[PDB]
RNA sequence: CACGGGAGACCGAUAGCGAACAAGUACUGCGAAGGAAAGAUGAAAAGAACUUUGAAAAGAGGGCUAAAAGACUUGAAACCGU
RNA sequence: ACGUGCAAAUCGUUCGUCAAAUUUGAGUGUAGGGGCGAAAGACUAAUCGAACCAUCUAGUAGCUGGUUCCCUCCGAAGUUUC
RNA sequence: GAGUAGGAGGGCGUGAUCGUUGCCUAGAAGUAUUGGGCGUGAGCCUAUAUGGAGCAGCGAUUAGUGCAGAUCUUGGUGGUAGUAGCAAAUAUUCAAAUGAGAACUUUGAAGACCGAAGUGGAGAAGGGUUCCAUGAGAACAGCAAUUGUUCAUGGGUUACUCGAUCCUAAGACAUAGGUUAACUCCUUGCAAUACAAGAAGACAUUCGUUUUCGUUGUCAAAAGGGAAUGAGGUUAAUAUUCCUCA
RNA sequence: AGGUUAGCAGCCUCUGGUCCAUAGAACAAUGUAGAUAAGGGAAGUCGGCAAAUUGGAUCCGUAACUUCGGGAUAAGGAUUGGCUCUGAGGAUCUCAGAACUGAAGCGGACAAAGGUAAUCCGA
RNA sequence: UUAGUGACGCGCAUGAAUGGAUUAAUGAGAUUACCACUGUCCCUAUCUACUAUCUAGCGAACCCACAGCUAAGGGAACGGGC
């Protein structure tokens, strides 16, 4: 089961870089079923696809 | 690139159509020796002339 | 370097397609086609010069829309205005 | 693709034949796996090939010696050099399996099959290219296999 | 030279026009110009039903047919295996 | 270093110059005994002390190489003259 | 009774032609032979196997008539050899899933790299469907592959405001005139080596009529000049183009 | 884009991208690349080839020669961290002092000239 | 010190824009010292990565009369063959 397309679409939808995407490992088949973008947004709304917090870069020092 | 003549577009279209494989049912004719289309072409290995 | 590293620099193209003969023989800087010479307005080919040419481009090389039937109707006397007629003689 | 085996068995109800043709495995390697199988019990051949695959045993190199590694495993043979040409072994093994399943319809017993006549032939070489310095090109090919093996039943008194 | 006719102590698929074949074609060259390789299953597809082992290619059974002649007529030598 | 390359000129270190006689895209002017040259007989599509393509052209070769079946018989010259 | 260079006399073997005598689906040619023989030798006859349609002798006629070589032509193959080798560009690892098969596919979890002079986001030249989706046997992706820039099938490129199209440049080419056996060649924006070459208006609204002013062409810039658009949303693949709003 | 910095250098990072370059194991000679050698210091070699030394900034100090522009970072001599205070320059971030503290180290990586004296050419 | 520099000059064969003599700046331009410096050397050792190694997979090329142990001898005056 390749999710390549899932991930690209999810990226665009979330207006974020692919490496920020998180596709739930457990629900993967379900995700593979998403074809259209719309499917993707439903997916994100449902919580199967999420968007990772940015890598923390701090100015303390 | 992006920018093209009509002539170009049409020529490219032509060669694009001509680049199909022999239709699988032609090989069943009684008078033909043709197993395949010998004239097929791949953009990477052979280049057209358009300028 | 005259070699491989040199070849990278070739994106120019000195010829384009000649309306008349349709190869890329057209010289935009000289305004002529190296093969036919499209502007010249009579076909450029040197026959004695070198011998193969006519069999590549030349009369009979591509389909001849008009001439093929000329052979046939040459013998038939160039009929104009005639219609074929039944041997059965129906009136 | 109709196999003509160069050698024939004496009793063909008492024999089992396998052949595979136009394989992609290395000739010399296959050759020597086979050469090593000749004259054993089908069950033995299978055990020992499986053992080569598991690296606990070596397939002796006989005809094609060209710079082949010396192993302690070659003791079993009287030899210095041998290897573990896995691909070849797997293919051959598959062939032995076809031998055994090939015995089924015959209603023959496995225990008394002995291997006589392995035949490995150099098949038509598959062709491709290699780019060489100065803009030369040289051939890069593979030497394919034809294999055939038949098994006789021999009764042990 | 073109379209026709007929013919030959010609040639007979490395011969004969370069081309017996989607041949001035595939392909190369900015270009002028260069330019090949490639013909024969059988009288008829009857082009291999079906069983079995294989993930699959395929093997073993079994069958067509005068014959497998099965991607194909004959099938030499060099080379290689038994 | 590589030198049957990654490469028919590359790779590592190192080095010349780095706001001008600087670098650079396209378009446009110059073509073969002709161009073009801060001049090296340099460059002119891997071709240059005269490009490339076809033709005269199977160019001529007192010179190099090859010159295809059997047997039997006779059997030389390396000297003379120009 | 020697013999290179060389010469002579006889003979062997190969096409095709005119004759003559014949052989072959009751198996010709060709091919293989550790079968049997014939010639001093070119070569021959037979046997067996294969083969599955044509052959052969004798007398002449004719010749693209005999190959070990020419760094000979074209094609096919060896030994070298499972050898040289697959080592630039810091890096991978774990579990799950999928599959006949996973170091090389997908998710997640870790560790590193390019470090905004990028291994990022978009263009011009060049490429031309390489883009998108689904599927996948062989081949190719110099290990591998369940993966692909590969194969098969279908589908994708919407504009008054972006660019071409218009303008002029370095330039260039017609026309006219002249040169050439002819082809060709020479001039032309400061426009002519040319010149009875144009434009506009109105009424008319055709002509015609009429009036006015007048020497005569075109091509060359997808970085130059250059009338006006934006944000938001949408597709698997297009969008300053489609949708919505302004 | 952030940090360091004279700096769009180098080195490290965030956004975005990527781990693609066939793999496993052994660890000999020879090799390719990378470093370090006690005592001496070019004796090596056609030749200091290669390597080594030098390197920033602040303060000192600076010849012959000259076309008076130059030479010139000439040559050479010192300093550089951390920490705790002090003073001066401005609107309605630079500079200087003092004291304390360490294996006397401190341009700690990165970055970064080795000099001198002659001879020959060509400005 | 056949090296470098300064002098002398019976200059093989120096000499005036076929330029002669000078010369600051200047140089990836020729040469000689010296200072610093050092694995260039005495004199060679050790450490890292990639190779060579071995393995799974993949897999060329040069070249090749015939081949491959020597001593002498003779021989187209250095044989592998006699
Ligand atoms: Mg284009
Ligand atoms: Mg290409
Ligand atoms: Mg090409
Ligand atoms: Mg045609
Ligand atoms: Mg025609
Ligand atoms: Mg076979
Ligand atoms: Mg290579
Ligand atoms: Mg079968
Ligand atoms: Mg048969
Ligand atoms: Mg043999
Ligand atoms: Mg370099
Ligand atoms: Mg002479
Ligand atoms: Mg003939
Ligand atoms: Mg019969
Ligand atoms: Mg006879
Ligand atoms: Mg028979
Ligand atoms: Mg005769
Ligand atoms: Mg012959
Ligand atoms: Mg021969
Ligand atoms: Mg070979
Ligand atoms: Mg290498
Ligand atoms: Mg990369
Ligand atoms: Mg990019
Ligand atoms: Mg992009
Ligand atoms: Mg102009
Ligand atoms: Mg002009
Ligand atoms: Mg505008
Ligand atoms: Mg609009
Ligand atoms: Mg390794
Ligand atoms: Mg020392
Ligand atoms: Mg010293
Ligand atoms: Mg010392
Ligand atoms: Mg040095
Ligand atoms: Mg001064
Ligand atoms: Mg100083
Ligand atoms: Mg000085
Ligand atoms: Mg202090
Ligand atoms: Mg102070
Ligand atoms: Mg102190
Ligand atoms: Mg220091
Ligand atoms: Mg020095
Ligand atoms: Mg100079
Ligand atoms: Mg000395
Ligand atoms: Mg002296
Ligand atoms: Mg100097
Ligand atoms: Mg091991
Ligand atoms: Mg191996
Ligand atoms: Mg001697
Ligand atoms: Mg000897
Ligand atoms: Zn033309």
């Amino acid at each position: 089961v390749s999710l390549r397309l899932q991930k690209r679409l999810a990226a665009s939808v979330l207006k974020c870089g692919q490496k920020r995407l998180w596709l739930d490992p457990n629900e993967s088949s379900e995700i593979s079923m998403a074809n259209s973008r719309a499917s993707i947004r439903k997916l994100i709304k449902d919580g199967l696809v999420m968007k990772r917090s940015t890598v923390i870069h701090s100015r303390s020092r | 690139g992006a920018n093209k003549t009509l002539n170009m577009k049409k020529r490219f279209g032509r060669k694009i159509k001509q680049n199909r494989p022999l239709p699988n049912w032609y090989r069943y004719k009684s008078d033909t020796n043709i197993r395949y289309n010998s004239k097929r072409r791949n953009w990477r290995r052979t280049k057209l002339k358009i300028y | 370097t005259r070699g491989t590293p040199a070849f990278g620099k070739r994106h120019q193209k000195t010829h384009t397609l000649c309306r008349r003969c349709g190869k890329a023989t057209y010289h935009k800087q000289k305004l002529r086609c190296a093969a036919c010479g499209y502007p010249d307005a009579k076909m450029r080919r040197y026959d004695g010069w070198g011998q193969k040419v006519r069999d590549r481009k030349g009369q009979g090389t591509g389909r001849m829309r008009y001439m093929k039937t000329i052979a046939r109707r040459a013998k038939n006397g160039f009929r104009s205005g005639t219609q074929a007629a039944p041997k059965v003689k129906a009136a | 693709g109709k196999t003509n085996y160069s050698r024939e068995p004496a009793n063909q109800a008492k024999a089992v034949k396998t052949s595979a043709s136009d394989l992609r495995v290395h000739f010399k390697n296959t050759y020597e796996v086979v050469r090593a199988i000749k004259g054993l019990n089908l069950e033995n051949a299978k055990r020992y090939l499986k053992a080569v695959i598991d690296r606990k045993r070596c397939i002796p190199f006989t005809r094609f010696t060209g710079c082949i590694g010396r192993t302690a495993q070659a003791h079993e043979f009287g030899r210095t050099q041998g290897r573990w040409p896995v691909k070849s072994v797997k293919v051959i093994l598959g062939l032995l399996d076809n031998l055994s399943a090939n015995a089924q319809a015959k209603s023959l017993n496995t225990a008394n099959l002995v291997i006589q006549h392995g035949q490995v032939n150099r098949a038509q070489k598959g062709r491709r290219r290699t780019y060489r310095a100065h803009g030369r090109i040289n051939p890069y090919l593979n030497s394919g296999c034809h294999v055939e093996i038949f098994a006789q039943e021999v009764a042990a008194k």
